[PDB]
RNA sequence: CAAGUCUGGGCUAAGUGGUAAAGGAUGUGGCGCCGCGAAGACAGCCAGGAGGUUGGCUUAGAAGCAGCCAUCCUUUAAAGA
């Protein structure tokens, strides 16, 4: 999403690591945290 | 407790774990020792408002402690400390402080709360004789109403090194009164 | 004469040992004065009670669904146990799993009583 | 299989009860009407109901000592609420009433002990801006 | 859903429901951080315990007293009920006395059981 | 393209090295704190997912799960402002 700054939504959104990258991974669409 | 060393060797000391503070008693005075890690553990306690002190060759396990310091430089990490010990019967220079609880009228009702410039108290009640705790909190809270070093209410030890009419504490409107 | 001894004692004290003891030495000692002995003494009845569900020498009267009268068996299972509506209502509606048990630590007698109760307002029920 | 707060000697108001019962599993007509049937009994101060409807759309139920804080203002004599509690807090009420109160709000209210139940009392009282003073 | 109901409900709650149900609900708060609603749950259950001895569904196997066998009854109440040497003689003496069930809160097979026991060892035994 | 792919003890796994700031994020590697595992401890799992709580403005609906004010009592396994 927005690429830079990224954090946390739902109660139990997901710091996950891929590619250096960090990404959030949630169960609502509503989080699709990317940076 | 403790804390030891008192050559002549700063910068060093002033280096690891070991920070520099002077061995003061009125009449003498000695080269620096103790320790940053010391100093830790206790000033944490209290300086300049419990009082303990440390045992270095037994020599004279005697109370006061600190009388000036500051956890200066830059990082807000001290070093070089002020000790000074009383064994006397006049410790005057007593700083230690009185507390409230947050008695309910301003606060727990008008919102409204307090300022208070003093907390801390330096007098002279009885020597090497101080509550590590004094309390004193006639509660009242609210409107433009404010109080101070007279009124203020001294137990047993009747020093008050200070004066008449001062930074207390007052009420203030958190938002409004 | 010994501690572990009257560790064993309120253990073997069957549940209604445990809980009647509790009831008296707490009347030695208050709901306040006391706590130690008596209190945990209560875990150990329901321990003990349990132990008779196990083996046999107590029953439960469990649920095992509810068939053209949940009303009236709800109406049943509420003045049966001594449940709020609502509350009631879930279980009864619970009424199938393994802890449907609609009164458990009822006597040969009056657990079939309670089956007999629920069965007839409309239910089918079975016994441990 | 509903929870619902509602006026002594009144007993289907269209807005407040027609609605959520009905829906839910509700003769709302027949429900009020046996409900007056009851606060007939203690009209004037609000009543508090949970109402079972089960496999008939039908039925009701029980009332149970109306919401203490509401209870308590019946007794007070005040309307509303000031606007907001310790904040607003204004509405000094006595011990002795209080506890009597108490004794007979007992029965949906906290076992049945003075201590446990006056102290509901100053609970709910406080909660609203009613102060035990 | 009120609370004189959640009182409502421990009462009824037979004895045993009440020693399970506390150790349960302790299980949820802990022998420490628990206390209020199970702990005095034990004494309701004592209660309860009492209600089963007074109507029936549980039994009181009361000692009318020894004869010609002191010494193995005394081993036979011993073993029963898990009494400590001295204990178990002082109330094997006792049993004439109204208290004197040898065991209390047995089924009613458990508690004939019981009854046999004593008997068998030598001594004479009733059933509440 | 002249001279240790020296040896010694750490840390890097991004080619950073071969330019960047605020700001991220149980990355990694080293140092101090609060709560316990036999009140046998966090994530697993069983379970009741307590009651006066459904209190005031706005209600037309706060009755945590509109928002502005509370944050007590409790019978009892606790409590969940």
């Amino acid at each position: 999403k927005v690429r830079s700054s990224v954090k946390k939504m739902c109660d139990n959104c997901k710091v996950v690591r891929r590619h250096g990258r960090v990404l959030v991974i949630c169960s609502n669409v509503k989080h699709k945290q990317r940076q | 407790m403790e804390l030891t060393a008192k050559p002549r060797t700063p910068k060093q000391k002033l280096d690891e774990s070991m920070i520099a503070a002077v061995a003061y008693n009125k009449e003498n005075n000695v080269s620096f020792a103790l320790d940053r890690k010391a100093f830790d553990r206790a000033f944490r306690q209290q300086s300049t408002t419990g009082l303990f002190d440390i045992t270095v060759e037994g020599g004279e396990t005697f109370p006061a402690l600190v009388k000036a310091v500051q956890m200066d430089k830059r990082k807000r990490a001290p070093i070089h400390v002020d000790f000074y010990m009383v064994t006397y019967g006049e410790p005057v220079e007593v700083s230690v402080p009185v507390h409230t609880t947050g008695r309910s009228q301003g606060e727990v009702q008008g919102g409204l709360v307090d300022i208070v410039v003093h907390n801390l108290q330096i007098v002279a009640p009885g020597p090497r004789r101080i509550p590590q705790e004094l309390v004193v909190d006639v509660t009242k809270m609210n409107i433009g109403d404010h109080i101070t070093a007279g009124d203020i209410k001294l137990p047993e030890g009747c020093t008050l090194a200070a004066d008449p009419e001062l930074t207390v504490v007052s009420v203030l409107p958190p938002r409004l009164t | 004469m010994t501690i572990d001894e009257i560790i064993e004692a309120i253990e073997k004290l069957t549940v209604s040992e445990l809980a009647e003891l509790v009831k008296k030495l707490e009347d030695k000692f208050g709901v306040t004065a006391a706590a130690p002995v008596a209190v945990a003494a209560a875990p150990v009845a329901g321990a003990a009670a349990g132990a008779a569900q196990e083996e046999k020498t107590e029953f439960d009267v469990v649920l095992k669904s509810f068939g053209q009268n949940k009303i009236q068996v709800i109406k049943v299972v509420r003045e049966i146990t001594g449940l709020g509506l609502k509350e009631a209502k879930d279980l009864v509606e619970k009424a199938g799993s393994p802890d449907a048990v609609i009164k458990s630590g009822v006597s040969k007698e009056e657990a079939e009583e309670i089956k007999k109760k629920l069965e007839e307002a409309g239910a089918e029920v079975e016994l441990k | 299989q509903i929870k619902l707060q509602l006026p002594a000697g009144k007993a289907t108001p269209a807005p407040p009860v027609g609605p959520a019962l009905g829906q839910h599993g509700v003769n709302i007509m027949e429900f009020c009407k046996r409900f007056n049937a009851e606060t007939a009994d203690k009209a004037g101060m609000i009543l508090p109901v949970v109402i079972t409807v089960y496999e008939d759309k039908s039925f009701t139920f029980i009332i149970k000592t109306p919401p203490a804080s509401f209870l308590l203002k019946k007794a007070a004599g005040i309307e509303k609420g000031s606007s907001e509690p310790k904040r607003k807090i204004v509405g000094k009420v006595t011990r002795k009433q209080i506890e009597e109160i108490a004794k007979t709000k007992m029965p949906d209210l906290n076992a049945n002990s003075l201590e446990a139940a006056m102290k509901i009392i100053e609970g709910t009282a406080k909660s609203m801006g009613i102060e035990v003073v």
